[PDB]
């Protein structure tokens, strides 16, 4: 059946197989080709499910802290000016840091 | 209400 | 030797068609209808896109009626003055020989690229039979006759590139639209000027990869700094949202269903109330069904902010 | 070498490269370097491409051919569209694509190899 | 054995910090808001995104003002109920052992590519310099640092580049609690450090390796199919045009010069007239410089059209 | 003189 009507996600190599069959297999190259087409097919997938995962979750706690936002009820999401200040004490580190030489010879590690 | 059909 | 199919096309091109060379840039489209737009005989004129690297001058190629003396023509033509500084002269029309096809990239016979390409050839068909007022079915046409009738012959694409082709040949043909440069020309002979030979494909080894993981990892993760960057650029609707507002209004859209001319019912839960106009509901819903509408306009500014939140948390369902 | 990116006339992809070798301080011989810039020149074509654009059509817009391209504006008596005369001469060039099509002159059809 | 810069890391992110394990679903951020603002030595809180693949708890953090004894800690925080079913019991922090860097792909470390993610890089420092109200000289001072002081070829010809990259990168962990990789904001380090804990690893770019032209060719392809399919959904300022009724008004802004607070001159031809007001101008170009205004008009159309034009002619000076 | 004119 067709991937691209169902709200699950189907694995990359049974996909092929819709795909195979579909368009009328030998999976080795297709591996290599569907790659692209897979993304795009989960980024359209996420994107109809979207609207369904919100109306199950716009009710939980934890779903409206991230997302609800509405001047009318009070329900803005700005940054605390604790937190400002926890912010500005990890710059001041980071800068005594640099000054210091911390970060001199500092470089994300090779494979 | 208003604009109401009966 | 030309393939019958550049052959035909060269004659076809070329048959009852006159050439006037040195077209002066300052010649206008208006000028040469009155010229032509009294000839009956003549059916299209065709203007040549100036090319200014190598020369101010177009090229005029004048199409006539079917069975035409072409010597009928060239009289009936030459000596008519468009302007003070440009007298018409009718010459054998042109078109650059000895020449190899133009070869078109390895990435075009690619499957996901040949598809891409092959909804966009649909797209340009359709777009030539609105603007040329032509059927509707040259697509449906194509497909079913290959469907029906086989090739003798191979790449895995075979089917796709195939109808490819003759979706691209019939734009050639029919549209005059190089699909490849995505060039409009006005005549098949204008297009032919940078395409005599027609195209070659440059064969697919599969073998050949470009670190697709890597362009897609990429691309996925400039997508998400664009959700954080640039939301207002960002295309909610393809991300399955919609602005507040119009969310909002899609949904009144369909709760409301008008009965006959003045006669519009709330469709909102266990309601059949009946009004005037529509916004006499919309009010309706504001007062009655406030609860309703409260949720619907939350869900519509987290489904919102929900898209455009790069590392959200997501359904199970939509992942392996 | 000055910034391409300030000037008005284009730039070879081998003059390009070298102005962005010492620009950034690249000890890359060009053909080193070739593979890699090929994305940055077409950027910085669109980008040229782009701020000429006004220039171009200031200078162009009162010759009688740019005129019937692209300027339109039904105040002034200017608009484009398919000449009645065209539709014809269109469709006609349709009917011997299909009957072409269904008399199997297509059926071998196929873009040559390369 | 992990590095100084993780080792501190992980240090650092666990200092006068407390876990809170089982953090359920309908627990809001006001709630704890309640219980932990009263606090005085409580600085900041941080809350993990849910992962509903896993479960539905999350992880709550609670960071302390530096010199806080962590028995009162436990002590001042431990048996506070957020609601009915949820009372506090705190922890002492975790973070994921014995992990290796994750590798970032080849393509991250190219010339192109990386110069790329520098002008991002900066733009989140900027976005973080502006949202947490911080100074707006971190990515001045970064650069001025790693050009002063070197650091020991064994180095590809991308390393200044790389090098800055890489500590922006740095910077955007340590700070904004930003994984640049993965396009992840979080509310503390230690939150991140639960998705890379051992920071990432470069895989190295092969300049033999490298296969992009025809990748190129489409894209630009594609890019004018829009102008034809879709020409109301791209980018006509990317191409150096505007709408019809802006290019107007940027016309009008630019020829209405302001001399002094209330005294506003006209730059249209030879015209040096003042007025005491910008409007006051905008009447006058209406009235004498008819004949430029219909220019302007004109020119703003074509413009529009023009770029629009897949293969319009184009100035010769524009191509090699 | 125009509307604002001050010469
Ligand atoms: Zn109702
Ligand atoms: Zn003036």
């Amino acid at each position: 059946i067709d991937p691209y009507t169902q709200t699950n996600a189907v694995s990359y190599e049974r996909f092929i197989r819709w795909y195979s069959k579909e368009n009328h297999a030998t999976t080795e190259d297709l591996y290599n080709s569907l790659h692209g087409t897979y993304n795009n097919y989960k980024q359209d997938l996420y994107a109809r499910t979207a609207r369904s995962f919100v109306e199950s979750h716009c009710d939980e706690a934890w779903f409206e802290d991230s997302y609800w936002v509405d001047e009318s009820q009070g329900r803005v999401l700005e940054v605390s000016e604790n937190e400002k200040s926890y912010r500005r004490a990890l710059y001041d580190k980071f800068m005594d840091r640099l000054d210091a030489g911390y970060y001199d010879d500092f470089q994300l590690p090779t494979a | 209400e208003d604009g109401e059909i009966s | 030797q030309l393939s019958k199919w550049n052959q035909d096309s060269r004659n076809d091109a070329m048959e009852n068609t006159l050439l006037v060379s040195h077209v002066l840039p300052n010649i206008s489209v208006a000028q040469i209808h009155n010229a032509l737009d009294g000839i009956s005989f003549v059916q299209h004129f065709s203007l040549s896109t100036i090319n200014l690297i190598k020369n101010d001058e177009r090229s005029l190629w004048v199409h006539f009626k079917a069975g035409t003396n072409m010597d009928g023509a060239k009289e009936a033509v030459d000596g008519i003055q468009l302007d003070s500084n440009f007298t018409i002269e009718s010459e054998n029309p042109k078109i650059p020989t000895h020449t190899h096809p133009i070869p078109i990239f390895e990435i075009a016979s690619s499957e996901q690229t040949c598809k891409n390409l092959l909804e966009k050839l649909i797209r340009f068909i359709d777009r030539a039979s609105t603007k040329y007022s032509l059927p509707n079915d040259a697509a449906q046409r194509i497909e079913d006759r290959l469907k029906t009738h086989a090739s003798m012959k191979k790449p895995t694409n075979f089917h796709d590139i195939r109808l490819s082709d003759l979706y691209a040949e019939y734009l050639r043909q029919v549209a005059t639209f190089d699909f490849w440069t995505s060039k409009e020309y006005e005549s098949l002979i204008a297009l032919l000027q940078d395409s005599p030979a027609g195209y070659s494909r440059k064969k697919f080894n599969p073998s050949k990869e470009v670190g697709q993981e890597e362009n897609i990892w990429l691309s996925d993760l400039e997508n998400n700094f664009a959700c954080l960057l640039e939301p207002e650029n960002v295309d909610i609707k393809a991300k399955g949202a919609l602005p507040v507002e119009d969310f909002i209004n899609n949904e009144l859209d369909s709760v409301i269903m008008k009965e006959d001319e003045q006669k519009y019912r709330c469709h909102v839960g266990t309601c059949a109330k009946l009004f005037l106009g529509p916004e006499f509901v919309r009010k309706h819903i504001n007062k009655k069904h406030k609860d309703w509408l409260d949720h619907i306009k939350k869900v519509a500014i987290c489904l919102y902010g929900y898209v455009l939140d790069p590392c959200r948390a997501m359904d199970p369902k939509v992942v392996s």
